[PDB]
Order: structure tokens, then C-alpha cells, then sequence
């Protein structure tokens, strides 16, 4: 889609990560896992609930149809009120279809966004502590335990803490 | 090295929706808001049953057709439903003047309550008993519409008619009367005696004068002659007034507006479902929070809105990975 | 070391604006595009007055009812201003055939000059003096509409009227006429002698031949008689014809059609404002740049458009930081 | 937002930036102070000041209710009168609305956009001549 | 060093779009959707020619107005073309009933079979020749409407009338007919003797009584009295009756409706083209695959959509 | 343009490339030349392809005006019929010409956003391998003839075997 990430270059997504739509694989000694960003997930979770909404308030004040008869000496009204229903019938069906292909559309692309902007928060964490594969997945110069790792999901890396480290490991492989 | 990947959700959803650039995309979360389905027949709507005219017209009802004697006293109603083609209509051929005007009153009112403005045993000068037709029978018998009198002369004689009724009520009152246009000069003469003959009505508003007229017509229902009625909205304390030397299908029963509301005449060939709705449509009624349907236009309570879509899915979650 | 860091604006701005996705966001600008203010009067549009007809309707103003003399004789005007139940209307009860159709008409039309056509002082086989009704009154005495002539037999005798009027100007003329339907053949014998009368009028397009109707009617003003009231359009060089034994209620005044543009009959129960404007709506005057208004539909002027909106307001800036 | 710049890598406004839309802040020897892009700044102007004018003349050819008037025998016609007006009210509403609702949203997502491209137009200038910190600052390596 | 570029397609494309934030944007590639032209004439649609009725009226044509003897006989037609004005109309002046109703009906319809329902020849105690006017010309001699008859007095006497047609056909019939209105109590006694007549129809559904008005008219076409027609769908198997001692223009020839189907009557002073196409206007035909145009809203056919624009076009490529 | 690539930090297109949308020019020491991207390009005909059909369709269903005519003492009703007919023209007039303002702006930022994730791609492959000169180039640490080229514009480039090449050149060598 616009923004590169789903089904770009992030090349699939995860059956494994149930309860969330968007998040992380950690894989350290410990052992690998999923785990949800949920911030994110209920920032998307809050728009879209919005959107459908406001999709639905908006044909509140829709058009309806009254049954009005005429005798057979009167077919040209008769004729201009089924030509009037049928035109309004038509103008709200069309105003429909169209702002749900629209939003549809914009919905996808949102998701798409919400990925990269994700994957983009973890790389400004990361900086050169971290190797970007270029599939949606970091490998860290040093070690990152289960604490690490979360200090990552929860927007707190320190980024100095384990620099050197990762200067002496970066240095040696490239 | 330790890793940490960003990805996002997929699962087992089969789930379709549509875009501009693109058909048939799957996703992994969706809302369909469009209501397809019905119970498929009539229903009470918020607690109060429909007036279902079955075989009856409209006009079969507030005439009196004698095979619409089921609908001689109606209780209040909902909305009204008429067959396409309903068989029971003018027994005896003719006319029904400003019918469509008058349905669509009908559609402003919930209850009638019929009330005798002038008793059929108050013809004196006249024959009251004698206005029947094969053309409108009940039980194997020559019979006539209800709530109007067709009037015949009586010891060779007719004499003019001076008749009023003033409407002591607080509500509108719906009056109808007739004409009958004879085949021939022999016919009027047999029927009335007066071979000149007319009908004067007034109110506060109406001022008519109907003159009978002879043509030569096929038969319909057997019969070459016509009846042609007319009705007026009598407002409280208005009189109406009467006058003729022959040809006069005079009231006997009119009908007290006693309860005005929404409503509406649905056209379906549907059966009552003895069941409750807050939204009937003339294919069936709907229970739902979808707020479009496409089941029918003409839908009557609190509906979804109408649209012709086949197919309206709302995108809530990601592109699915097949 | 050195920094450069890039950026963007915040400010005050308390404004707000609604998406899709979010509600009441705050933003640096926006654009109102929505007037909501009008200043409750009815003014001048473009410099010309309207025609406010204050307790008088259309039919009162054309005929003349004589509660109506304030309208003898109008100048040019913008638009029209009639109240929703106007009480000068038909003094003498009765009808106003094709009404709608005339007031239609008068959408199309900013100026009228009224001119005598058939002078009350010209008929000298019959009263043209007796003509009045307690239905009518003026100043505590017995009147009728100022603009024709309620003709009465002279000396037991009403001869055949035979008058013609040819329409010598390069403009349309607006002709009314009427019939008088009397409550009995005794108030027929009264007032016209013959008992047997007709009304016949001709033009170019018209073929008219009117007849009056005895019934017993209610009460209206204390009449149980009727007028009937029926206009045409008398182009230039055209003439108009009329033959009557009785029941002529006679043109006297007709209106020249001089001025034809953009007008409306604007329903209203306000009263003039001497104020001007480009914009007048039925509630008030719009003295806006704004694209949108939410005052009322049916409006007149350089107006802009209009929405059922309680907000209207456009994104120019960004998202606000607290 | 769509964009990931405004409330997102660039943490909020600045009230001191006064003259502009989008542009710097500088801090060296001779001291700091604000300074806004003018051609980035006068490019959404356009931008926003043609989108306003295209919304208000698409709304030109917009319904007119007129007055026209019935009998106490022509309620059919009145009546359809009367929807056919509400009718045209009602879509021309929805219309002006939603028009407003998409374009607000497209118009916050064009600032984001115009942010994002204004870094990126710094960021390729500077490249390992300076330290991207990730808060929409570069430090200089002079 | 080795270098591998990403970039764009550019070309010498003028083509320009709109969008909401910039007018007049170059473009690589684009698709006009908006049809503009037409050739000027009126074609057969789908190979059925119109039925054009040059200076003759819908009236003029059904009544038979002798200046309208091309259409006494008339084939199946795709649509009907009539000028804003045409000037051979009613040649008697005077109304068609309900006109606009049967020109409406008219839209439904694409072929008429005429079809004699009373005989010219079988009105022996009526003159039938001398019902003609100089307001109706035919070669410099006075005549009248063709389809009916304006029966007089025969030697000063003029019996009722009565005649009946049954539609023994599988079709509706349209039949018409019509009443004069005359001058004066004279006139009445000089055409018809009876002083005081009437014209009785009935059909199953149809129960008229017409009476003449005498009022005194302004001259039309030379005349004050005036011609009044009528007119009624006659089903299978029903029957009309008619009865009259006066004034009565009595029906010869009614037409069966044998083809209903798309039609439209089209106002345009155009004349044929001899051309066919899939889509017509009233200014002239369209050949396009385009799914707008912006030529008029009233065509007949497979037709693109009108719209009111003097431009669209989207944007297929980029920016140059 | 919203995603920055087309007249951004890509500066202008190229006359050069006539038989794609997107794609390539390489330079090596076989010489230059013009390649167009397939699998980009034909994924963005089959998207605009199905935009023009998608626009063309939603207004199959559009308003007919229809020719009813009326007397003289009919004006209400002949002005009723004009202003309906009226109406519903100006309504698909509207609809019409939105609808292509507003597809035009997405079409045009459709282009924009697959030429920034075609560089994004080529950049994700050749990682360190090669150096961003920040108009759309990629200067190769490594020697990448006629056949390597083709790896990067289908999209298998073998990262390892040009790593140890790439570090030699591009840093000091101990
Ligand atoms: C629990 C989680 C995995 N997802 C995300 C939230 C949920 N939401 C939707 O799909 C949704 C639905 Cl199905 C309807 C209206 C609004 C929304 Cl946000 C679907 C389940
Ligand atoms: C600080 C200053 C340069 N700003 C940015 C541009 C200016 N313009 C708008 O917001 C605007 C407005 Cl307020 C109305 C119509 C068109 C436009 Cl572009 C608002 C004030
Ligand atoms: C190099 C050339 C084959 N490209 C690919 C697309 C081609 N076609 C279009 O722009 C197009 C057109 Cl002109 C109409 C409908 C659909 C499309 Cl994709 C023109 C430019
Ligand atoms: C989407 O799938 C269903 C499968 O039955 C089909 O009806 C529909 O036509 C499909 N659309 C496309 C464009 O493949
Ligand atoms: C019938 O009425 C006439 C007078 O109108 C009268 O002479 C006659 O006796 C009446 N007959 C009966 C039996 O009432
Ligand atoms: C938006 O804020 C205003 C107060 O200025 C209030 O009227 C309204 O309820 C708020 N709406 C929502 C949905 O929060
Ligand atoms: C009808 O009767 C009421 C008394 O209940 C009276 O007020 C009214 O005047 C009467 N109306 C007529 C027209 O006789
Ligand atoms: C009206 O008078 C003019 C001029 O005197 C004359 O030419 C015209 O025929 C008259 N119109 C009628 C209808 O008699
Ligand atoms: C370019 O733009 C103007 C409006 O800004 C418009 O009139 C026209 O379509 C274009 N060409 C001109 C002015 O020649
Ligand atoms: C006219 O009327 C009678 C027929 O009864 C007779 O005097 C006369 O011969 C008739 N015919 C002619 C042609 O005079
Ligand atoms: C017309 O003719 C047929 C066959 O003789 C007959 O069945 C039918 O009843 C006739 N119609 C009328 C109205 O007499």
C-alpha cells in the first residue's frame, strides 16, 4: 500500500500475535515470543470505532420514500413521482457505495501507517546499537534479556547503557 | 545476535471488501452494515395490529360493499394494507370521485368510529327497501352498499328531498353520497318518476349541484347504469345540506375522524404473521441495528435507511495475508 | 556541538474541527464558512420596497375587499409579504377559481397599474349601486369588493348584458369576474327577476358559459349565498365578451401587467424594518460574506446557500499543540 | 498523523515561531533564535487558499427552494412538493458536510506531510556531517 | 564507482487535470471521459427511422388536419420529432381534452394501425359533405380534419343519432371525436335545426355527456365558433356507444395501438439525415465509447451520461 | 507531493525511460543504460485501470431527464418537473466532477508513493554494500556488472557475497 509496510516490506503477517494488531517477536537466550504494542492497537482500535460512526450519523437524514397513488388520467405526476423517488433512491445509494470504497481505502492505508510509524519509533530507540535487516527485524550488537526487550515495547531504551557494548561487537563484524 | 521484529495481525477470516483501485481484498476484521433479511410477512407495529383489507378495496370498506362486511366496525390500526388488485370494489359500476385525494388522507388517520346521520327508517315519502342490485349480492339476495341508501319514488311519486345533518361532534366527520346515471328515459322514469332531475349539496366550503346524465355503456357486473360518489370533510359545527327530486344515493353512515396519527396504505398480497415490529416493509418485517437495508423502499416505524447495494462492507481491520 | 532543529507553528488558537476519524480537534486557523445571523426584519432588496399585505390576502388585494383600500393602488415592489391566515380575504363567502395558478403568476410580476375598464357609472339598464353586503362592511356600513360590480335588476327589469372590452395596450391585462349563487328561487326573483340565467365569456382562447346553483348552504359572514370569482389574461389587441340575464357580478377595475422580473410570496408575520439588504429571507435579513447560511430555505437576493448545518468550519492550519 | 512528524518524531509546536508554518530553530555562538521556511510556508498557502476557494465555487450550482402553493384537494402534489424540497436540502447538506469532514482530514495529514518533507530536505543536504538526535534536531559535527 | 538510479517517466505531454489544491496540473498520461461533439442531424436509431412530422402537430397529424396528408398512413417509428411551433395544428380553432395526457401516452408507443370504425358512407339521414371550412384549406378548396366528421341538418331535420363499435381486435384502440361550440341560436338552428342538443359516450369506464356553450368569441383562423376533441382508450372486447341530435364531429377512422415499447416525442426544428446511430439528441446523434457528454439532457438510446462540465479528464500518469 | 519522491529528492523524470512508470538507469564499466521496473509498473496500471472503471460504474445508475409537457393553467407543476429535472442534474454534475478532483489528487500521490518505496526496496537490499548519495543513487562499494544490476531490478540480491568486498573498500582496511 501508500506507506510501504504491510505486505511491503514487512513481507506477511503473524497468526502467532492474537491480542493485538500491531506489535513484536523477540527472539533472546531466554527463549522467543509475541507480544501486542497496545498504545498503538488502541489508537487504531479508537479511529476506526470514530470512523464507522461518523460513516453511519452522516445517512441519518437519508431520503424515505412515501407511497402516492394517481388515477390513469394522471400519468404524467404519476411518472414524475416515480422518476423523483427512483432519482433520490439512486443519489443515496450511490453516496453510500462511494464513501465506503472511499474510507475502505483510507482504512487500509491507516494500518499501513500505524506499521511503519511503529517500526520507525523502534529504529530512533535502536540508532546503531542494532543492525536493521531490512524485513521488519532488528538484530542487536549486544545482548538484550526479557528487561530489554520491554524497555523497547514501552518507548524506554537506554540507548547508553548499552552503546559500548555494541560499539566493540559492530566494530568487529563490520 | 538477539532480535526484535515489528509485524502486525493475520488470521483465519475469509472477510471481502471493496476499494477504488482494488476488488475482493480479505481482511482480517470487517462490518457488514447493509440488512438483507425479512420474517417474510404483516406484523403489529410497537403493539397495534394493521387493518389487512384481504379481497377489500378501500372504497369496498367505506362504501360497504356487502362482501366487506368483516370490515363493518375496525378497531384502530397501525397502518392499512390493500391487495394490487383487490376483487371487491364498486359491486354496482361506476366512479369514486377524488378516491386518490381521499387515500391519501386516510393515510393521516389511525381509528374511525361510524356513526347513523340519517336513519334509513326515516324515509317516509319515499322507498328506502328497494334499492338493490344482482350486481352486489349476499347470500344468493340482491343487495346494495351499506353505509348509502339508494332511494326509489313511492306510490308513483318523488318528491323533493330538503335534508341536513349538523355535525354536533369535535371531530371532522368523512360523509359520502352518490348519483345513480340511469341506461335510458324509461329507466329514469320507472326508478324516480322525474324525468329532470338533480342533487344539491352545500357545507360552509361546498356548493355542488350533480346532474344524472344518460349514455348507452356495456354491462359491468351485469349492469349498463353507473353509480358515482362523492364525500366532503365535514369540520365540527358545519352543516351539510341536501336537495333532490331524484337519482340520490343518500348517506345512512359516515365516519368520525377519532384518532390521527402516522400511517400509511401498504400494497402487499402478504398474510398476517401474528408477531410485533418497530419496521414493516411490504415483503416483510425487519428486526436489526444495520442502518441500511435493501429489502424494500416503502417501509413504515424506526427502519434502517433504504438502498439498492447488494454487497456494503466497512473495512475495521488490515489487509489479510492469504 | 552546533544544532539545527526543524519545526512548526502553535499558537493561541482555541478553534476546533472535526475529520472523520476525530472530533473537536484544535487547530492553529480555520475558516467559519457558515452565516448564522440575520437581523429579524423585512427590508428593501436592492434599494425597492416589498408589498407586505399586512391582514390582507391576494385575493382580498385583487378584488378589493374594502378592509383592503391601504393596496388601492400599490407601486413597484420587490417581493410579496402574506401572513400564513390572512382575515381579509373573501368578505362575500365563496371561491377563488384557479388561485394557486394566479398567485403563481404573480411570482413573475413586480408591478401592476390598475384602470377602470368598465366604469360602475356606465350601466344605465340596470342598479349599479345596490350591490352591497353586511358579509362586507366598511366604516360600520354595508360595502363589497371595490374592483367589480355586484349588478341588481332596475325597475323589476334585468335585460340581456352584452359588453365588450378590447384590450388597446402593448401590455397583458388581468381581468376578474364573478357569479353570484343565491341561497332560493325567491332571493333569484329579488334581485335579478329572471329565474332561469347564465354568464357566457369569450375571448380569443376563452369559451366560458357559467350558470348559477340554488342550494341551501351554512352560514358564512351571515351569507348562505356564494360568490365565484374566475380571472384570465387579455393579451394585447385580444378582446374579452360577456353576456348576462342575471347573477353578473361585473369587471369594473382591471391590472395592466407593466413590470415582469424575479419576485416571490414570501409567508411571513413580521411587519417592514425600513432597513435595505441583498439577501431577505421570511425571519430576517443576511448581511454576509459567508459561502453558507442556516436561516431559512426560501430566501430572495444575492443570498448564500443554504445548509440544515449548526457548524461549518474548514482546516486552514495544523494540529494544535497544548 | 498519516505522516509520523507532527505529534509523532517532532514532539510538539512552537509558540515562538510566529512568521511561519513549518521552519527552524538555530542555536550556535551567536546565540539562538527562530526562522521560518518562506518557500515551503507560501507552497501550503497556495495549497490551502486554492482548496478553500474550489470547496465554496463546487457549492455555485447548489438547490433553490422556491414557493409554490396547493388546494385542500391537491395534498398528493403538495406533499411531493414538499419531499422533493426537503429531499434536495437534505443531499445538498450531506454533501457541504462531508465535503468539510474529508478536507479537514486531508489538510492536517498535507501540514504532517510538508514537516516530514522539510527534514528530509535537511537530512539529505547534511548527511555524516552531522548527528540525526531523533527529535527533529541535528547536531552538527561543526 | 558502479551507480544504479531509481526514477520516473517524463515525456512532451501538454495534458492537463485538476485537483482539489492546484488547477492546470501536466500530466504524463490522462483520459478525457467527456464526450463534446455530435453530427447535426436526426438517424434512425438502431435502424428504425423517426417518425418526423416536419410543420404538422401531434393534433394536426391525429385529426388529420388536411395540410398533414404524409402521415394519413405513418410505419413503425423509433421516436417522434415536432417543432417548438408547428404551424398545421387545429385549422378550426378550438381544445384537444387531456392533449398533453395523450401526447404522454404517445411516448409508449412506436406503431398505430388506422382503422375505420364508423363509415363515412352510412349517414343516410345526415349530410356528410358539407361539414368543411375555409379555416381548413386543401388546395384552395375549404375542407376538414380527415379521421372525422362534421355532420349537418338534411332537409332542415336532423335525427338522434346512435352507433356503436366493438373492438373485436386483440389491440387498445385510440379513438377520437369532438363537438362544435357555435356562434349564436341562429347558427345552431341554421347547422343542426334542434335548438337544444348533446353528444352521449359510454364505454365500460367511460360515462360523458357533452352540451355546446354559445359565447361570443374573437375571430381565429376567420372563426368564432370553436371545435372541442376528445379522446379514450377503447379496450379489447368493450364496446362505445355514441348518441347525438347536434353538433356532433363523429369518429371515421380510431387507431389501434399494435406496438408499444422506448419512444419519446422530441422537440427540435432538425430535419432527417439519413444516418443511423445508437444514441440521439435533439441538436444532433452521438458515436462515442466516452461515459459523459454534455450535448443535452433529453436523448433517446445507449447513451453516455450527461453531465453539465465543459471539462473532465483523469489523471492516468504522474506529473511531468 | 505528499510522500516526497517525484520533483522531492528524486529532482526531475526521465525522457530516457519510454516502455515503463518506474524503474532504473545503472552505470557501470559495460556502460549506462534505461530499465523499467515490470512488476511496480503493472501493479499500478492494474490499480488506475480499475479506478476509471470504478468511477465509470458508480455512474451507470445516474439521473435520466425525461420530457413531460403541460398547459397553461398547469405552471406549479411545470415548474415542480423543471426544478426536479434541474435539480438531479446539478446533483450528478457535482458528484461528477468531485469525484475526478478528488481521484486526481490520489492518482497523482498513488505515483509519488510507489517510486519512494521502489528506492526504499533497492535501499533495504544493498544495506552498507552501498552509499546514499540522496538523489535517488546508490554509488556501489563493490564492482556490480550487467548481471549483478539485474539481481537489485528483480530483486534478489545476494547481500553476503559482496559484504567482505564492500567493508574492504569502504572502511580503512586494519
Ligand atoms: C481484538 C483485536 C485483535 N481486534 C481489534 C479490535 C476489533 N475491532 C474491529 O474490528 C471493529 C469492528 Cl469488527 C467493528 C467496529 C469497530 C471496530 Cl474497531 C477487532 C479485534
Ligand atoms: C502565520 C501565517 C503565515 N499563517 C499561515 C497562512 C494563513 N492563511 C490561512 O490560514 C488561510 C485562511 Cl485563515 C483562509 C483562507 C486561506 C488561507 Cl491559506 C494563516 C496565518
Ligand atoms: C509506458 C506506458 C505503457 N504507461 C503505462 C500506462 C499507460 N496507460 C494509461 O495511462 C491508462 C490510460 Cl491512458 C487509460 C486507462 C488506464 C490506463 Cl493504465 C500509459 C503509460
Ligand atoms: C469476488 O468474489 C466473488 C466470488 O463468488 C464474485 O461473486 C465476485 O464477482 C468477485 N469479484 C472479482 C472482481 O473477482
Ligand atoms: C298516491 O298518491 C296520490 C296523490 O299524489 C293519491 O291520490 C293516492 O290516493 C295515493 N295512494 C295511496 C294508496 O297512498
Ligand atoms: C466538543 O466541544 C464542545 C464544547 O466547546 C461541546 O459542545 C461538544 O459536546 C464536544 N463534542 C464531543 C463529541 O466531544
Ligand atoms: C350546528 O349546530 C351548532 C350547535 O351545536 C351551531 O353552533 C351551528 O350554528 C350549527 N350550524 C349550522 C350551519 O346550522
Ligand atoms: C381590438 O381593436 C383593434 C384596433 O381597433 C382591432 O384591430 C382588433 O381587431 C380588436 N380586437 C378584437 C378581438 O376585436
Ligand atoms: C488555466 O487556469 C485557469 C484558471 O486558473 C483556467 O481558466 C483554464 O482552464 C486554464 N487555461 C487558461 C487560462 O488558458
Ligand atoms: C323533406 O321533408 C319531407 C319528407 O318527409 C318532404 O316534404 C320532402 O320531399 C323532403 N325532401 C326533399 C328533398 O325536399
Ligand atoms: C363485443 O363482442 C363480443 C363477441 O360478440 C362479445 O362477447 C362482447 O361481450 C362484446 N362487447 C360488448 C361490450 O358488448
Amino acid at each position: 500500500g501508500l506507506f510501504g509496510a504491510i505486505a511491503g516490506f514487512i513481507e506477511g503477517g503473524w497468526q502467532g500475535m492474537v491480542d493485538g494488531w500491531y506489535g513484536y517477536h523477540h527472539s533472546n537466550e531466554q527463549g522467543s515470543g509475541y507480544a501486542a504494542d497496545k498504545e498503538s492497537t488502541q489508537k487504531a482500535i479508537d479511529g476506526v470505532t470514530n470512523k464507522v460512526n461518523s460513516i453511519i450519523d452522516k445517512m441519518n437524514t437519508q431520503f424515505e420514500a412515501v407511497g402516492r397513488e394517481f388515477n390513469n388520467l394522471e400519468r404524467r405526476i404519476e411518472n414524475l413521482n416515480k422518476k423523483m423517488e427512483d432519482g433520490f433512491l439512486d443519489v443515496w445509494t450511490y453516496n453510500a457505495e462511494l464513501l465506503v470504497l472511499m474510507e475502505n481505502e483510507r482504512t487500509l492505508d491507516f494500518h499501513d501507517s500505524n506499521v511503519k510509524n511503529l517500526y520507525d519509533k523502534v529504529r530512533l530507540q535502536l540508532r546503531d546499537n542494532a543492525k536493521e535487516l531490512g524485513n521488519g527485524c532488528f538484530e542487536f550488537y549486544h545482548k538484550c534479556d526479557n528487561e530489554c526487550m520491554e524497555s523497547v515495547r514501552n518507548g524506554t531504551y537506554d540507548y547508553p547503557q548499552y552503546s559500548e557494548e555494541a560499539r566493540l561487537k559492530r566494530e568487529e563484524i563490520s | 545476535g538477539d532480535q526484535i521484529c515489528i509485524g502486525y495481525h493475520a488470521n483465519n477470516s475469509t472477510e471481502q471488501v471493496d476499494t477504488i483501485m482494488e476488488k475482493n481484498v480479505t481482511v482480517t476484521h470487517a462490518q457488514d452494515i447493509l440488512e438483507k433479511k425479512h420474517n417474510g410477512k404483516l406484523c403489529d407495529l410497537d403493539g397495534v395490529k394493521p387493518l389487512i383489507l384481504r379481497d377489500c378495496s378501500v372504497a369496498g370498506w367505506l362504501l360497504g360493499n356487502p362482501m366487506c362486511d368483516e370490515f363493518i366496525n375496525v378497531p384502530e390500526w397501525s397502518y392499512i394494507v390493500e391487495k394490487a388488485n383487490p376483487v371487491n370494489d364498486l359491486c354496482y359500476p361506476g366512479d369514486f370521485n377524488d378516491y386518490e385525494e381521499l387515500k391519501h388522507l386516510l393515510s393521516r388517520i389511525n381509528h374511525f368510529e361510524k356513526i347513523q346521520i340519517i336513519p334509513k327508517s326515516s324515509w317516509s315519502s319515499h322507498e328506502a327497501s328497494l334499492g338493490v342490485s344482482s350486481a352486489c349480492p349476499y347470500q344468493g339476495k340482491s343487495s346494495f352498499f351499506r353505509n348509502v341508501v339508494w332511494l326509489i319514488k313511492k306510490n308513483s311519486t318523488y318528491p323533493t328531498i330538503k335534508r341536513s345533518y349538523n355535525n354536533t361532534n369535535q371531530e371532522d366527520l368523512l360523509v359520502l353520497w352518490g348519483i345513480h346515471h340511469p341506461n335510458d328515459a324509461a329507466e329514469q322514469t320507472k326508478l324516480y318518476q322525474n324525468p329532470t332531475t338533480y342533487i344539491s349539496v352545500g357545507t360552509s366550503t361546498l356548493n355542488q349541484r350533480l346532474v344524472p346524465r344518460i349514455a348507452t355503456r356495456s354491462k359491468v357486473n351485469g349492469q349498463s347504469g353507473r353509480m358515482e360518489f362523492f364525500w366532503t370533510i365535514l369540520k365540527p359545527n358545519d352543516a351539510i345540506n341536501f336537495e333532490s327530486n331524484g337519482n340520490f344515493i343518500a348517506p345512512e353512515y359516515a365516519y368520525k375522524i377519532v384518532k390521527k396519527g402516522d400511517s400509511t396504505i401498504m400494497k402487499s398480497e402478504l398474510e398476517y404473521g401474528n408477531c410485533n415490529t418497530k419496521c414493516q416493509t411490504p415483503m416483510g418485517a425487519i428486526n436489526s441495528s444495520m442502518p441500511f437495508h435493501n429489502i424494500h423502499p416503502l417501509t413504515i416505524g424506526e427502519c434502517p435507511k433504504y438502498v439498492k447495494s447488494n454487497r456494503l462492507v466497512l473495512a475495521t481491520g488490515l489487509r489479510n495475508s492469504p
